[PDB]
């Protein structure tokens, strides 16, 4: 292939969709790594860690959500030009739980400066392992693409 | 003030947005999910939290992470 797969667990809303790229979801609320009032997308390296970010670790298994597995195909090319952030490079206090002005601050400097369309970060869970933003205002930003790809339907509190 | 209504509204609202309503007890389960260790908090119980704005603020915040889809 001549792209690289990032995944979502993610729902539809009243004006964004599961498979949203213009950040609308974390523009309401904002995230570890953004403020409320800037979009951004949030993706993970893996499913496995996807499932941990969204439904592990807001402990948010039992709800009767229509959650998706969602498929971000970013263009290697862009991919190849995204910024990485490392626990070893990041300042400290960027792990803080509940994540605070250290993570928040780094993200949105990386979105306003626009150094790049892509910043690789760790998650706060599994620091070896990265997440992925992306900054849709970054002109590099054109030609990923998100699609539903199947219902996702694991829940550690389903009841039988 | 707890303010529990607010909360359930909140997730009422969410899961008709973004699920299935039927059948749904949302006070039931936002009874658990207030006294269950919440790990984008650091695992203290978001019940604890309640009683500062402060407070309420990070729970709702944590809350609507839940549909958003932003990491925690």
């Amino acid at each position: 292939p001549v792209t690289t797969s990032f995944w979502r667990i993610a729902t539809d809303a009243r004006t964004y969709e599961a498979d949203d790229l213009s950040g609308a979801g974390a523009k309401i609320t904002g995230g570890r790594w953004n403020e409320v009032g800037v979009a951004i997308v949030y993706a993970a390296s893996s499913r496995a860690l996807a499932c941990l970010e969204t439904v592990v670790h807001l402990n948010s298994g039992g709800l009767p959500l229509n959650r998706y597995l969602v498929e971000i195909e970013v263009p290697d090319e862009v991919l190849a030009s995204a910024e990485v952030a490392t626990p070893g490079n990041l300042p400290v206090g960027w792990d803080a739980e509940p994540a605070g002005r250290v993570s928040i601050s780094f993200g949105s400097q990386w979105a306003q400066s626009q150094r790049t369309a892509l910043l690789l970060v760790p998650s706060v869970i599994v620091p070896e392992e990265t997440n992925l933003l992306i900054n849709p205002a970054h002109p590099d930003a054109k030609g990923i693409k998100a699609r539903k790809v199947r219902k996702w339907l694991y829940d550690p509190r389903m009841i039988r | 003030v707890l303010g529990l209504a607010k909360l359930v509204g909140q997730l009422e609202d969410m899961v008709e947005e973004s699920g299935e309503t039927d059948g749904f007890d949302a006070p039931e389960w936002l009874s658990s999910w207030l006294r269950q260790p919440l790990p984008a908090l650091g695992g203290v119980n978001p019940i604890d939290l309640l009683d500062t704005m402060e407070g309420q603020a990070v729970v709702s915040r944590a809350l609507a992470q839940i549909q958003s889809g932003a990491f925690a």
